[PDB]
């Protein structure tokens, strides 16, 4: 809808919802541009309110500006970041495997204040990446994305754990910022507080109060309300503040002579001296808005104050008292209450623009450092800020944070709603955030804070549950770096147009209605009890006044690739849940055909997937190729769109660009104009749509266990394009250097024929498993020959041939052409890693069939390996002639609670057959919900439900039972939506009709090549001796503990023998144990294992006198 | 400060390395910063020949010699199990 | 008592090791705290990879060169000062450092 | 430690804690003459088989 | 992906030929603190008076 | 609690004299190797500092 290159999806929505889905990827871009000073950024911050827009880069460099030597007589000064143009565009960066990034100048000034001067050079900051318009960085021609990172916010926090041995509730409080030191104010199992300071395990707050400076009648005149501070109050034992700063001092200092003056000091240095203690604006203005410090005055001094630490004390003493709501003297009350851990008031998300940020900061601390240092050891008015700064701690940083770092991860492309998955997502760990183990089972639940901002469905079923989620469709990150959500506001009981962006804590200010509340058409609901949602996750029937929030649309809650699935509302969800887990796992076909049944989904994020070339300009079409389409505007311009064709993706997928428009075309801006790897006609295209059956056949449908028909074979229906890039350099040595030529030696020349004059293969060579790809010898010198390999060469005439043969062979069971072939050198200037001469890559490429073992799933959660490949005759075939194409299982059905998958196949074939209903007497009841230009539809024509507004039992039945024929006289398929097979084996009809239709299903990326290993003899390990492992390699298979300990329960002594040692590490074994196979005789006695005298040799290297005796 | 630095030259390598190729690896380094700083690009080894006066294969020897070893007690998986020397064939 | 393992275990006896028995496992002295040389890559001598001490690399061959057959077997060559053997004690023999 | 305070494995780290060589060792081995791949139904075919 | 090194030493293959061997001599070499020790050389070699034992 | 560890170094052939060290041992050297990879980056095993 209003999408001008849509093509026509007809529809169930019942409700039109007034807001449109946003630029899905909005979360990195505004978020990076953020961080720039975009002027794009600079316009739109200020478009709501924001009088003082800062980019993040002018926060770091406000926050750093001024730097000062310890004397304070000369001073240094930053100002105005700027950035340059990119070294590269992004192709060439992609191919060339450069960094696409950007330089930094920024104006620096030093200024001696003993005489006065400014020094303005315009300093090179270094080169700094740049989003591309995918989201994306490429980082050393890889495609990486940073992932979006949730911690809680600092502030303060509060709880309350009753001690079951005392019955009293032990409230308490952690007063966390950002980037600073911990202190805590408890309430002790005792009548006492707990007002431990950075783990310094004891203290009360008579100490922390006449260390800040009060007297016993200034505690007393703002605490008088309780006998807690009394106790402590006479539980002083110091009176005076030196004493207690000279306690303080010892108890955080000690192993230190006492000073009375620095020990106040260094409390004011660790708590209000903002250049070791900064919890952040978000820090501060959560603090403010807690305690109602400044609610009339923007945020600024990011420490603290002994106002709010008093507060604070307050607080934790009228909420061990038990209160409802106290106002600070000066501030506005606030309502006597704890807090959660959970709720997303407490919750920010730390975006791109945050990681970046922080990197550099902790960049430009160390550089600071360095200028602290060169400050005062270098001379005076003779130096400089080019002499001053020293940039490779900052790029260091900023090289360290895109690589190998915990956030930073491959784009996961197989096809881009996993691109689209893989951006927008939501991480709990990572540096700074909670770890995996660490973390405990309460964190990984789901709050009702969650509503609308985090989906509650997508996340990794594996050990990462409730670590992982994604966004919801209409959530957007606050500038405080929380999760607003929009909703439609409703006054009087007239909902009104006036879309609010609310967040967390203002959400559970107010009351908030729902999408299927019914509207007189003037706002008005007509219910006087009205489903609603209260502050604690409570659901009421309000009386129909209160509300002041209606949701913008239905599946507010849900994520992208989870609104792909028609019929979510009767699906549980943990089925739901993995298929919306697998959904993001399909593999590109060949021909990527768009689904019959769909949501309205699958146009608009497929336009925002990146990877579909989408018209930037109105105009018309000037001439289009296979690689480019040259458009003509409609003023002027022409432009080109080079077509990304048999592109190599992250995990060997392809990603092919079709045109899909012709020469005479017109165009408009915003229109598809060229599909991509998993698209059609601009929308999404997971898979294929296919005739199943329902039925039990043979117990080759057993237990999830799917088959095929051989059509899919035959027509190549489900059939993907794998590119495989394999790599080899020519390097230095002591010996020579390596050498890429024929000259191969010990070989015949029959296997020397695909490859060039020097080597390497030509392009379209089918190649095996095994073979050579690049001709490489390397040089190896001179050893003793054995005397008979000195005969053998005596006899034939041979010479030594002192070089020794490790050219590319390609590894096991990967075959196919050889498209492409990219070679580096060093003598042709190209940038390579050092020692290393001659670079070549090699793109192989192969189209792998269907095969029996292959992982299919629909997009309901039932998934299954390919049981059997049936030919095309023996199946259950319709009446027609027509063969079904797979059949699942029955029994897998009822009790996996996933029947909108039977939903899908009843609704599939109401769409393949085609329908006209009858409104001879108007329109029957059953339609009367259903909306016009549905009563009619063509066969083979494209649907949508959307997700929770979707077909009713009434209109699907009702739909089903007018669904005309197809050729002749053959309505196929009855009211109940079954119908009679015939078996292609025996022949007989099926004694019951059997359920029938169309579900679009995917092909997924857990294919048998890509797991199949197996080894008899391979590679060894180097420290130990035991067999290497992983495909990458042969690899061997772990042999672990339950199985010693399945082994010794059968009591198969001798076969655990085996096992353990003459496969593994009896390394004299292994070679006569092979020699007695070949010779074809007894396997001998397996001697001692390498693992055991590893074990004789460290214990008697550390001084033990291990002794073995038989007597 | 003679005598630190011939500790500092001795036993700070875990191969041993004679004190004049120290000094001349310590020299090149130094070099390399600075002109990391004043080129504000990391500098071709023809550039730090013609600057140290030798030839530019001197240079890539004295870059071999330069590389420091690594241990085999670290993880490469960042799910931390297998250590790095589990990997060699 | 048998460190050769020829398969009639039966008691495997931890204990306190004397230095007499320390020295006494030992084939010499490491005094020196080199591993290998930078430049011909070849282990140094009194070092932690001392072929006179620990044993030869290459199987039959000793580190000056003068024997390279296996029936130069059991004998030490006056000038390298190695043990011609299979150079798989590497794994067994063991070295001390008298403090 | 060494670099980057990473602490540096001791001669009593080969044998105590998750890398110990008692426990790697009742851990597993990693054997030759094996194999895996992923199981299809064999629904035709003989119990010992 | 694959990674691969090399210990500095050669893999010879003969044969453990126990019974022909070159012959050898022992000299017995003696330390300071009354220790011996006999060190096998060959026949044809000189054998050395001084000795790091 | 001492006559523990007492009549243990009693009752055995032990002696407390070994408690104490003169002479360290050195674990054999393809137990830490030092392999090269290709290029010359070299891999210790940590026990060599
Ligand atoms: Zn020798």
């Amino acid at each position: 809808n209003s999408v001008p290159g849509a093509p026509n999806r007809v529809s169930f929505a019942k409700l039109r919802e007034p807001l449109e889905v946003p630029g899905l990827l909005d979360v990195q871009t505004d978020s990076f541009e953020w961080l720039i000073g975009s002027p794009r950024w600079r316009e739109s911050a200020a478009e709501r309110g924001d009088v003082n827009p800062v980019g993040g880069l002018e926060e770091v460099l406000y926050e750093l500006s001024p730097i000062e030597d310890f004397s304070g007589s000369m001073s240094l000064s930053f100002s105005d970041p700027r950035f340059d143009d990119v070294k590269a565009p992004v192709d060439e960066c992609k191919d060339k495997d450069m960094t696409y990034a950007a330089p930094l100048f920024v104006t620096a000034e030093f200024i001696n204040n003993n005489t006065g001067e400014i020094k303005s050079q315009t300093v090179f900051m270094g080169d700094f990446p740049m989003m591309t318009e995918k989201g994306t960085f490429i980082i050393n021609g890889t495609e990486r994305v940073v992932v979006s990172q949730l911690v809680r916010s600092p502030g303060v926090y509060f709880d309350e754990t009753i001690d079951k041995s005392t019955d009293k509730t032990l409230h308490s409080v952690k007063v966390i910022p950002s980037r600073g030191a911990w202190l805590e104010f408890d309430v002790d199992k005792r009548d006492t507080v707990g007002v431990r300071i950075d783990r310094k395990r004891r203290q009360p707050v008579t100490v922390l109060l006449k260390a800040l400076g009060w007297t016993s009648e200034q505690i007393v005149e703002r605490f008088g309300f309780s006998e807690i501070m009394r106790s402590t109050l006479e539980k002083d034992n110091t009176v005076g503040t030196d004493e207690a700063l000279l306690d303080i001092y010892r108890k955080l200092r000690p192993g230190e002579p006492p000073t009375k003056e620095s020990a106040q000091t260094l409390l004011e240095n660790l708590f209000f001296k903002e250049k070791r203690y900064d919890l952040a604006r978000v820090g501060r203005y959560k603090v403010n808005k807690k305690l109602g410090l400044h609610v009339g005055e923007p945020i600024t001094s990011s420490t603290l104050t002994e106002e709010d630490v008093v507060a604070t004390i307050e607080y934790l003493v009228r909420l061990h008292e038990g209160q409802t709501t106290m106002t600070v003297p000066g501030g506005v009350e606030v309502p006597v209450e704890t807090d959660d851990i959970d709720h997303f008031g407490n919750r920010r998300l730390r975006t791109v623009g945050e990681l970046i940020q922080n990197q550099i900061r902790v960049g430009m601390s160390r550089m600071e450092r360095v200028v602290r240092e060169r400050m005062t050891t270098q001379d005076v008015e003779a130096i400089t800020p080019q002499t001053l700064i020293n940039i490779r701690p900052v790029v260091a940083a900023i090289k360290e944070f895109f690589g190998t770092s915990q956030l930073s991860q491959f784009m996961d492309q197989n096809n881009p709603l996993s691109g689209l998955t893989h951006k927008r997502r939501l991480s709990a760990l990572g540096p700074g955030g909670l770890s995996r183990e660490r973390a405990g089972l309460e964190v990984r639940d789901v709050h009702p804070s969650h509503y609308g901002r985090m989906c509650p469905i997508e996340t990794p079923e594996g050990p990462n549950i409730g670590l992982i989620g994604s966004l919801s469709v209409y959530a957007r990150v606050n500038p405080f770096g929380f999760i607003e959500t929009p909703y439609r506001k409703v006054v009087d009981g007239v909902v009104s147009d006036e879309i609010v962006y609310l967040t967390a804590d203002e959400e559970d200010r107010h009351v908030v209605a729902q999408a299927n509340s019914p509207i007189d058409a003037d706002g008005r609901f007509v219910e006087p009890r009205v489903l609603v949602r209260r502050k604690a996750g409570e659901v009421e029937y309000v009386p129909s006044s209160e509300v002041d929030y209606m949701d913008v649309s239905p599946r507010q809650m849900v994520s992208v690739a989870t609104a792909m699935i028609p019929f979510l509302e009767h699906d549980d969800a943990n089925r739901a849940l993995m298929g919306a887990n697998m959904q993001r796992q399909a593999v590109p076909l060949v021909r990527s055909e768009a689904p019959l049944v769909g949501t309205g989904m699958e146009l608009r994020a497929a336009i925002d997937a990146g990877d579909v070339v989408v018209a930037e300009e109105s105009g018309v079409i000037e001439e289009v190729s296979a690689d480019y389409i040259t458009v003509m505007h409609d003023n002027g311009t022409r432009r080109t769109y080079r077509m990304r064709k048999f592109a190599r993706s992250n995990h060997g997928t392809c990603a092919n660009q079709c045109p899909i428009v012709d020469a005479g075309d017109r165009v408009e801006a915003g229109q598809v104009i060229a599909d991509g790897p998993c698209t059609d006609d601009g929308e999404m295209a997971l898979g294929k749509n296919l005739l199943v059956a329902i039925m039990p056949w043979e117990g080759h449908n057993y237990e999830d266990a799917i088959i095929l028909s051989n059509r899919l074979v035959e027509e190549d229906v489900l059939t993907s394009i794998h590119i495989e890039e394999h790599e080899i350099d020519a390097r230095d040595t002591k010996l020579g250097a390596e050498e890429i030529t024929r000259d191969i030696p010990n070989i015949s020349d029959e296997v020397l024929a695909d490859l060039d004059e020097r080597g390497i293969v030509r392009i379209g060579a089918e190649v095996r498993d095994g073979d050579i790809l690049v001709g490489k010898v390397t040089p190896k010198g001179e050893t003793e020959l054995t005397p008979e390999e000195r005969l053998l060469r005596a006899i034939f005439g041979e010479k030594a041939r002192e070089v020794r043969d490790t050219s590319l062979k390609v590894p096991h069971g990967e075959s196919g052409k050889v498209i492409g072939i990219r070679v580096f050198s060093r003598e042709d200037e190209d940038e390579l890693p050092a020692g290393v001469n001659e670079l070549v890559r090699v793109y192989v490429a192969q189209k792998r069939k269907i095969s029996d073992g292959d992982k299919l799933a629909g997009r309901h959660g039932n998934k299954g390996v390919i049981g059997k490949i049936l030919p095309v005759e023996d199946m259950p075939f319709l009446a027609d002639g027509t063969p079904v194409d797979i059949i699942l299982n029955t029994h897998g059905v009822p009790r996996r609670m996933n029947i909108g998958q039977i939903l899908e196949t009843h609704l599939g074939w109401c769409a393949h057959s085609g329908w006209k209903v009858d409104a001879a007497k108007g329109v029957p009841d059953w339609a009367a919900r259903l909306p016009d230009e549905l009563l009619e539809a063509q066969p083979n024509a494209i649907v949508s439900t959307p997700v929770f507004d979707g077909a009713q039992e009434a209109e699907l039945q009702g739909l089903l039972s007018c669904t005309l024929p197809n050729r002749d006289g053959d309505v196929l398929v009855d009211a109940d939506g079954k119908a009679m097979l015939f078996d292609g084996r025996s022949g007989e009809p099926f004694p019951y009709p059997v359920t029938v239709g169309y579900m679009y299903i995917m092909k997924l990326h857990h294919l048998v090549d890509d797991k199949i290993h197996a080894r008899s003899t391979g590679p060894y390990s180097m420290i130990t001796q035991q067999p290497l492992g992983g495909k990458a390699q042969f690899g061997g298979q772990r042999f672990g503990e339950m199985e010693c300990w399945a082994m010794q329960a059968y009591g198969a002594a001798y076969t655990l023998q085996e096992l353990l040692t003459i496969k593994s590490d009896d390394t004299v074994g292994r070679v006569k144990v092979y020699e007695a196979i070949v010779k074809g005789e007894n396997i001998p006695e397996p001697g001692i294992p390498e693992s055991f005298k590893v074990l004789l040799k460290e214990l008697q290297s550390l001084c033990l006198n291990v002794e073995v005796l038989s007597s | 400060r003679q005598a630190i630095t011939r500790a500092m030259a001795d036993q700070a390598r875990t191969i041993r390395i004679p004190v004049h190729m120290v000094e001349v690896i310590n020299k090149l380094g130094r070099i390399q910063r600075e002109l990391l700083q004043d080129l504000g690009r990391e500098p071709t080894p023809e550039e730090l020949a013609k600057e140290m006066d030798i030839t530019p294969e001197k240079v890539l020897e004295i870059q071999q010699y330069a590389r420091e070893p690594i241990s085999l007690d670290q993880t490469i998986g960042d799910e931390g199990d297998s250590q790095l020397g589990d990997f060699i064939e | 008592g048998a460190m050769l393992d020829v398969n009639f275990f039966d008691e495997l006896r931890i204990g306190l090791a004397t230095a007499e028995d320390i020295r006494q496992w030992s084939y010499g002295e490491v005094k020196k705290p080199e591993t290998i040389n930078y430049r011909t890559l070849k282990p140094e001598k009194d070092g932690l990879f001392c072929e006179k001490i620990f044993g030869p690399t290459r199987d039959w061959e000793c580190y000056c060169g003068k024997y390279k057959r296996v029936r130069f077997k059991g004998i030490i060559c006056e000038r390298c000062g190695v043990e011609v053997t299979r150079a798989k004690v590497r794994r067994e023999r063991m070295g001390h450092i008298e403090l | 430690t060494g670099p980057g305070n990473r602490p540096l494995k001791s001669l009593s780290d080969l044998l105590k804690g998750k890398q110990g060589r008692f426990r790697q060792n009742l851990l597993g081995k990693r054997v030759d003459y094996s194999g895996r791949s992923v199981i299809v139904v064999g629904p035709q075919l003989k119990l010992h088989q | 992906r694959v990674l691969r090194g090399s210990r500095l030493g050669a893999v010879s293959y003969e044969t453990d030929r126990n019974h022909d061997l070159a012959p050898r001599q022992i000299a017995r070499y003696r330390t300071d603190n009354g220790e011996e020790f006999e060190v096998p050389f060959a026949d044809d070699a000189e054998i050395p008076g001084t000795w790091l034992c | 609690k001492r006559l523990k560890v007492v009549a243990a170094f009693q009752q055995s052939g032990n002696s407390p004299m070994g408690m104490v060290l003169d002479a360290v041992p050195v674990i054999p050297p393809e137990l830490r190797p030092m392999v090269q990879l290709d290029g010359g980056r070299f891999a210790t095993s940590d026990l060599n500092d």
